[PDB]
């Protein structure tokens, strides 16, 4: 029906983290392949991060946002899309400071937005 | 006793269904009556406290309970006021009958006894009323204006009586004295008729935040010492002299209520059983 | 009693309407103020309208409950009359019900509670008007 | 220690449960009231068999394990040394006052307030009585009920409902003699009361032995004034002692 | 494969129960309506709500209720004949017949044959009929007295009706001014019922005292006849008297009075002269029916006695109901 | 915890059933033995197979059989008094008292008080004794009681009939045990005694009605008087009881 409280943020993290764990090994020239069981018993052995998530069914809306943001990347840039989801999943995978330390997301978001201005300058 | 045949189960079946309709409509009595939520089958929901509108939107299926619904319509046609007070009075008389029937009293003796209380009851209310002149358009203006202030719009039997359940206390007080002079089963049957009237002011006191018992218990002493002027004043939140507050109602409302309610109780008491035809 | 529907009475009906209004408030409680957190709105089709504005949430919030719909009708009164403060209204009204419901458990009639809240709003508007600053 | 399986019940559910036990002891003895009372077949632990209607002997053999009922028996142990005759009248009246009190608990009266109401009415009754001495056969109970009913109107407080209940409870003794005699109790109750007002002011009793008529003064059936004074006093004192108990705690065996 | 697929047969053990249980049920259905203090009854057809109504007429209750039992249909048809033909006694016939079968079921339990029961009831009905004939009082002269009797008989027929509050061949406003058609329809029915017995009273000026006087007088003659009779006929005739005594017992029970006291007092009254005592529903005691002004026609009580005995006689003669496969 | 550890108390209707069934059970136990054609009965003790025996004496049946309920002990103890004091009519006392209680149980179901029934039985016992002095005997006493039922107040009339009806069951049981049609013989005696013929009775030898004066059958007056009184007195005790108080076994 609906979700409320700390279950939401920890749930959105596991959804975004799970989508990134699929395509963790789809990075680089020695990328690994993936086996997609079709409903008719068929298989597609693609190794493209965009094609894998396009064919996978997702129930969490957080996963739909991660996938829909990746499609917007492909229209602008046909490369580096797999790096977006992996970094977004790793940045969210640090749930120690998020919930176990009882920090508010505004404290975390202020740090993530401060680092982004520093990451841009360093590059 | 054996009590093989049990036609009394239909009396308790009709009394419970009749008392159920009164217990629901009880809280909506008076200006401070607690509202009620009605939900139509389509999905719409509404809020109201008018007892007449609630009974129509109840979809009553029991025969005995339908008699209280048709009873309330009779009060609207005759008097047009006191629609909710009638159903509350009938529910308490039938609830009081449940105590008398367990004692081994017949419904016919209870029915004939209640008529004697009704006959003496109309004399009690008529004696303590305030006659007025009908040609005097001054009394009719302030009478409807003050009464219309209790209605929704506050800005825009030649007799009168006080409100706040004071007629029910003088009725209940003197009927208990009248029962002491009676003989036979009519004593307990008329006393039970008197105690049933106390449900109205105790309901008004409950809605006004007061204690239901101490309010009617205090007023029964003020009526023994004073007159019917003593009644519950919800505008101020306590007992006050209702004659000074100008909160009155005509005599036909209280008389037609006891008249039509008692006839329904006598009619429901005379039901021995119901037969399903085809 | 036999009827073509269903009925339910008692103090639990007040509690059911209290917990309902309290639920609607929690949907727009964390999104209060300029630092309010965004919230998803999963429509029937599948679209997801993400926003933190309390007024925009209540317009799209669909909870099939009568008590919640009273606060939705209440939102339109505040939006048209002023156009702001709808979020604080639903939150203030929810706490008054959660506190009043506790008084009802202490044998305090709702009529006495309704009378107290009316006088408190009158005096509150007086203390507010006495402590303003003109433009 | 032994908190497991401990008795735990309070509020109206406990008082009504206590009142339920006292009524069983009263209803058991309400039929054995008077000369037309129904006997009670007592079987001893040794296997003996005895039959009698003595109120004192019924309570001594009645080994009720309920604690509230034991207090009803301890009350009667003292009555045998003061009154002697109306041992059933005390228990029957106490059960009547508790039965009428149950109607007041639903109205929202406190047990201690009912206790104060009965103590006030018990003084009105005691004041009115002096006005195998007083006239028995239920004449005193009916006369006291009329005085308590009139004086109840002069009680502007929640004890007014309790004073009225004391009048109706007083009528159970005469109403019980009429039932045990094979007559309509209520019709015989009200007819005697109306005769105490309409026919003549002096008190008149019930003709339980099916003699000529009422007015037990002619039948020479008269009870002691100290008897009736202690009868309704011990009955009220037992009702107050039971109304002022709302917790029976007993540790269970684990 | 004796009786299957709709076709049924009740053996002597069960048909003896089904025959009485069907007839006794119709009696206990409308016995409460007996007397001026009769109890009302609701009638509500299944599947429709507009058929609601309330009444205390024993005839109207039997006309509308459907009956599947054949034993009950005989007792109901025999009652409708009394309503259409005589106009009074529809309830007493149904109650008197059912009370006879109720006692008969206790007799057959004692291994008393139904034919042995019928022999006693035929002799009792003759002695019972002879009692009314001797106690009946005609009025050839004194038209004032005969006119007064018609007024008393009219009140008895109109008792327990809607109107209870207010010279030859017998071929708007409140009720006192003689509101809708339902009031006038029932006004015509009960009034026509009075004209039926009143017209019968002109053709037969004999009258008998009601209120349990006639029923108790006939029951006394049967008990006297039980002294001079063979063995098994005595026990059967004793039940015929008890069935007649149960009529005032029901009139007193419906009114709330102690029926065991009033009815047993009437026995001691009629047993030692005093062939006028009856039930005084006004005060709730025993009084002379002549002084109180209560009386009923002789032909009405005659047909009530005979139609009730003839109805119960048909049920006892039945011992096995046969039901073929319904279409 | 109102009653535990062996002690118990029976309610009104519970003690009512326990009081009448316990007494009525002892009645039907010896009903078959009443009369010269009394049916035999076997008595077999526990743990002693050799104690098997057969008899038809009601006194021998009650002396050896045990009694658990207290109401039954009251009826069995009074039967032993008849066996020791009088020596005859023991079965008549037990059968007559149970028939009185069997009818009293029916009257209590009709909303009739036990004390009102005792008022009728006391009046009925007077008219029955007066009938014996003027004077088979079971029907003469029942005839006087039936006539007394027409000269009594309301509720007492019904109780007198049950007293007469109980006396009429004695020749019914005597005829049933002999195999004859008890309904014809007893109803013929009723029709006889109601109009003269105060000497008729049963003829178990020929199986019909005959004149006891001619046939030479008679019983002592003191025996029948005690059977009437011991039965009504014994039934009065059981009918007067409404609650049974069982104590703890020792
Ligand atoms: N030859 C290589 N050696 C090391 N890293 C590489 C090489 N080729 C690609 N990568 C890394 O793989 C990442 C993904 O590259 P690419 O496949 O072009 O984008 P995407 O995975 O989004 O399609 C880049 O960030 C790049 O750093």
């Amino acid at each position: 029906k609906r979700e409320s409280g700390r279950k939401v943020q920890s749930g959105n993290i596991n959804a975004a983290k799970t989508i990134a764990d699929i395509i963790r090994t789809c990075l680089g020239p020695k990328s690994m392949m993936k086996m997609l069981l079709d409903p008719m018993g068929g298989i597609v052995m693609t190794n493209d991060g965009n094609a894998i998530l396009r064919e996978i069914q997702v129930q969490h809306p957080a996963a739909k946002s991660m996938i829909e943001i990746s499609r917007t990347q492909d229209e602008e840039v046909g490369d580096g899309t797999t790096s977006v989801i992996i970094l977004a999943g790793e940045m969210l995978s640090v749930a120690e400071h998020f919930l176990e330390q009882q920090m508010h997301p505004t404290v975390v978001i202020s740090a993530y937005r401060k680092a982004l201005d520093d990451m841009i300058s360093t590059l | 006793y054996q009590d093989r045949d049990k036609p009394a189960q239909i009396r308790f079946s009709n009394i419970s269904a009749a008392k159920a309709v009164a217990d629901a409509i009880r809280t909506s009595l008076g200006p401070k009556g607690m509202d009620k939520m009605i939900q139509d089958g389509k999905g719409d929901v509404t809020i109201t406290n008018d007892g007449a509108t609630i009974l129509k939107q109840m979809q009553v299926l029991h025969p005995a309970a339908r008699m209280l619904v048709e009873l309330s319509k009779a009060q609207d046609i005759e008097a047009g006021d006191g629609t909710t007070s009638v159903v509350i009075i009938a529910g308490s008389l039938l609830d009081s009958c449940t105590k008398l029937l367990q004692k081994g009293i017949h419904p016919t003796i209870i029915s004939e006894s209640f008529q004697k209380a009704l006959e003496k009851g109309i004399e009690i209310l008529t004696d303590m009323s305030r006659p007025v002149e009908l040609s005097d358009r001054e009394t009719l203006l302030n009478s409807a204006t003050t009464s219309l202030n209790s209605k929704v719009v506050s800005q825009y039997k030649r007799a009168l009586i006080a409100g706040g359940g004071a007629p029910e206390i003088e009725l209940a007080l003197r009927l208990t004295e009248y029962s002491r002079t009676l003989s036979g089963m009519e004593s307990y049957c008329v006393r039970a008729f008197a105690d049933a009237m106390e449900v109205i002011p105790s309901t008004l006191a409950e809605n006004a935040g007061l204690n239901p018992i101490s309010t009617v218990t205090e007023l029964r002493n003020r009526h023994a010492q004073g007159e019917k002027t003593a009644g519950i004043n919800v505008r101020k939140g306590g007992i006050s002299n209702i004659l000074e507050e100008l909160v009155v109602q005509p005599l036909l409302v209280s008389v037609s209520a006891l008249t039509l309610a008692t006839e329904t109780v006598r009619s429901i008491l005379k039901i021995d059983d119901v037969v399903n035809t085809r | 009693l036999s009827v073509f529907g269903d009925r339910s009475t008692g103090e639990t009906i007040r509690s059911q309407n209290v917990m309902a209004a309290a639920s609607i408030a929690n949907i727009v409680k964390s999104s209060l103020g300029p630092v309010g957190l965004d919230k998803m709105l999963v429509d029937d089709i599948g679209d997801v309208t993400i926003t933190n504005d309390g007024a925009t949430i209540l317009k799209l919030l669909e909870v099939e409950h009568p008590a919640a719909k009273v606060l939705c009708e209440l939102a339109d009164l505040q939006d048209k009359e002023v156009g702001d403060g709808t979020t604080s209204v639903v939150i203030i009204a929810a706490e008054l019900l959660k506190n009043a419901d506790e008084l009802v458990k202490q044998k305090i009639h709702p009529t006495s509670v309704i009378s107290g809240y009316r006088l408190a709003c009158k005096e509150a508007v007086r203390y507010i008007n006495e402590n303003l600053i003109v433009n | 220690k032994d908190q497991d399986r401990k008795s735990r019940l309070m509020g109206l559910e406990a008082l009504k449960s206590h009142i339920m036990a006292a009524k069983a002891v009263a209803n058991t003895m309400r039929t054995s009231l008077g000369p037309n009372g129904l006997d009670k077949m007592m079987v001893d632990k040794d296997g003996d068999v005895t039959v009698t209607n003595d109120g004192a002997t019924i309570l001594s053999m009645m080994d009720v394990d309920h604690q509230i009922a034991k207090l009803m028996v301890e009350l009667s142990k003292s009555q045998d040394d003061e009154i002697g005759d109306g041992t059933t009248g005390v228990v029957v009246l106490a059960g009547a006052l508790l039965e009428e009190a149950e109607q007041l608990l639903d109205r929202g009266i406190h047990p201690i307030r009912i206790a104060d109401g009965y103590e006030q009415a018990a003084r009105v009754a005691i004041e009115h009585l002096d006005k195998k001495v007083v006239y028995g056969g239920g004449a005193a109970e009916i006369s006291c009920a009329l005085a308590v009913s009139q004086e109840a109107d002069k009680c502007p407080t929640l004890e007014q409902y309790a004073m009225r209940a004391f009048a109706d409870a007083l009528e159970v003794i005469p109403m019980a003699l009429s039932e045990n005699s094979g007559m309509n109790p209520i019709q015989t109750m009200t007819e005697v009361r109306a005769r105490q007002v309409k026919e003549m002011n002096p008190a008149l009793g019930i003709d339980c032995l099916h003699k000529g008529t009422n007015d037990m003064k002619q039948q020479h059936v008269i009870e002691t004034l100290i008897g009736k004074k202690q009868q309704i006093s011990l009955a009220t004192q037992m009702v107050r002692m039971i109304l002022k108990i709302d917790d029976i705690r007993k540790p269970g065996e684990s | 494969n004796i009786f299957k697929a709709g076709a049924d047969e009740e053996r002597a053990e069960t048909a003896r129960l089904t025959s009485f249980i069907g007839a006794i049920a119709i009696g206990d259905l409308v016995k409460s309506t007996l007397g001026p203090k009769g109890m009302d009854k609701i009638l509500l057809s299944s599947g429709r709500d507009a058929s609601l109504m309330v009444t205390n007429d024993g005839a109207t209750i039997l006309k509308n209720i459907g009956v599947d039992n054949p034993a009950a249909k005989v007792l109901v048809d025999m009652s409708r004949v009394q309503d259409d033909e005589v106009g009074d006694g529809t309830t007493s016939v149904t109650v008197l017949a059912a009370e006879l079968l109720r006692e008969a079921e206790s007799l057959i339990a004692k291994k008393i044959h139904p034919q042995t029961i019928i022999a006693g009831w035929r002799e009792a009905t003759k002695a019972a009929r002879e009692a009314l004939l001797s106690s009946a009082v005609d009025h050839g002269s004194d038209e004032v007295k005969f006119r007064q009797d018609l007024m008393n008989i009219a009140g008895t027929t109109l008792s327990s009706k809607l109107l209870t509050h207010h010279k030859g061949s017998g071929n708007g406003g409140s009720l006192a001014d003689s509101a809708t058609q339902q009031i006038l329809d029932e006004a015509e029915r009960s009034l026509h019922d009075a004209l039926c017995v009143l017209a019968q009273t002109v053709k037969d000026s004999r009258t008998v005292y009601g209120g349990g006087c006639s029923e108790m007088l006939m029951a006394h003659a049967v008990t006297q006849l039980a002294n001079r009779t063979p063995g098994k006929e005595a026990v059967a005739m004793e039940s015929y008297a008890k069935a007649l005594r149960m009529l005032p017992t029901i009139i007193a029970d419906n009114a709330g009075y102690d029926s065991a006291d009033l009815v047993a007092q009437l026995r001691a009254a009629h047993s030692e002269g005093n062939t006028t005592a009856g039930l005084d529903m006004r005060e709730g005691t025993i009084g002379d029916m002549a002084i109180l002004g209560i009386t009923e026609s002789f032909q009405v009580k005659r047909q009530v006695l005979l139609s009730a005995a003839e109805a119960a006689e048909v049920i006892l003669r039945v011992d096995n109901i046969i039901k073929a496969a319904p279409r």
